[PDB]
């Protein structure tokens, strides 16, 4: 995230970790077993059995005394997703259970974050400004506000490329946004998950809010595919 | 403008801008 201050050590609990291969994304903890990220994140489909989820993090990759970690037993990609236009951007991950029959956890640290009833924080690991060499190290968050769709939707701002599915926030003016490295990422509101960090136009430029997935419309199909 | 992912292997979303 950009025109950001480092976040304290438990004020994102929900928010998780996603590795495989040479690749990394962001989610949020919906449910003791159940990650919800962006369904680009694992467009390129790899297998359930190299995913590593951690829990509990603050430093980006760093081994930590609450950090928790899982394996992922499945995932489910929104079965309209487009890699074109990017609608219908979100996925679930289901967390493998050990032999308790648990799998997250909860503690101060690791606790799910509620789905919207139907100003925000945004948060973050990845660059702190567009164009940056490295992920932030210590996770950051930023405060942003909601944008109507009918003014994220004008032709000065983002126009025809935004579909039902998607939100927008973040300042007219600029300056406060996520970038990449932030993808899956929470958008939080008032506390509930009302944002998936999915895509902008550049990190925080002027007229360019960033890009999200609508929770609150996928309710639903959320709903559906989240038992068991 | 150009738009993309946010992701750090990132791709570019198409129809934006041209
Ligand atoms: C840091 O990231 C690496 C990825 O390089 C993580 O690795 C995974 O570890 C599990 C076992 O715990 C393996 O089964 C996975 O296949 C590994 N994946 C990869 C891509 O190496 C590691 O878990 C991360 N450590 C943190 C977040 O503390």
């Amino acid at each position: 995230v950009v025109g950001g201050l480092v976040a304290l050590r438990g004020a994102h609990p929900y928010i998780a970790a996603l590795y495989w291969g040479h690749s990394f994304c962001a989610g949020s903890l919906i449910a003791p077993c159940w990650v919800l990220t962006a369904a680009h994140c694992l467009q390129d489909r790899p297998a359930p059995e190299d995913l590593t989820v951690v829990l509990g993090q603050e430093r980006r990759n760093h081994s930590c005394e609450p950090c928790q970690t899982l394996a992922v037993r499945s995932y489910r990609l929104h079965e309209a997703f487009s890699p074109v236009s990017y609608q219908h951007d979100l996925a679930l991950l289901r967390l493998q259970e050990d032999a308790d029959g648990s799998c997250a956890l909860l503690s101060p640290y690791v606790q799910p974050v509620c789905l919207p009833s139907g100003l925000c924080q945004v948060a973050g690991w990845g660059h702190q400004f567009e164009g940056a060499e490295e992920y932030a190290s210590f996770l950051q968050e930023a405060q942003v506000p909601f944008l109507s769709l009918e003014r994220c939707s004008a032709p000065d701002v983002h126009g025809s490329s935004i579909l039902p599915g998607m939100l927008c926030a973040g300042f007219l003016e600029g300056g406060t946004d996520a970038c990449q490295g932030d993808s899956g990422g929470p958008l939080v509101c008032e506390l509930t998950l009302q944002g998936i960090i999915s895509w902008g136009s550049g990190c925080g430029d002027r007229n360019k809010p960033g890009v999200y997935t609508d929770v609150a419309y996928y309710l639903a199909w959320i709903r559906e595919h989240t038992v068991s | 403008x150009f738009a993309y992912d946010r992701r750090x292997l990132s791709n570019n979303x198409r129809n934006y801008x041209g």
